[PDB]
């Protein structure tokens, strides 16, 4: 839940209060 | 009285029993969140001067 900077059009290729990793 | 097992405790041991400490000018600020915080060790322990 970080104050993230996102791309104009986020995609995937082939200050934080909470963090969890499975 | 029944509650879930006291696990997922916050790591006060990484703060109080740290191998290295920062200066007062620029101290280390650790965020403690999403846990069970057991303060009985810190309160009852005789290792503390105050
Ligand atoms: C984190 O939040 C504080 C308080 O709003 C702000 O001063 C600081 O610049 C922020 N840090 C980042 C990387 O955004
Ligand atoms: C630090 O480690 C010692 C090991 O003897 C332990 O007794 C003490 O309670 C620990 N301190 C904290 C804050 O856990």
């Amino acid at each position: 839940v970080c104050e993230f900077q996102f791309c104009n059009d986020p995609f995937l290729g082939v200050n934080c209060t909470f963090e969890y990793v499975s | 009285v029944r509650f879930p097992n006291i696990t997922n405790l916050c790591p006060f041991g990484e703060v109080f029993n740290a191998t290295r400490f920062a200066s007062v000018y620029a101290w280390n600020r650790k965020r403690i969140s999403n846990c069970v915080a057991d303060y009985s060790v810190l309160y009852n322990s005789a290792s503390f001067s105050t």
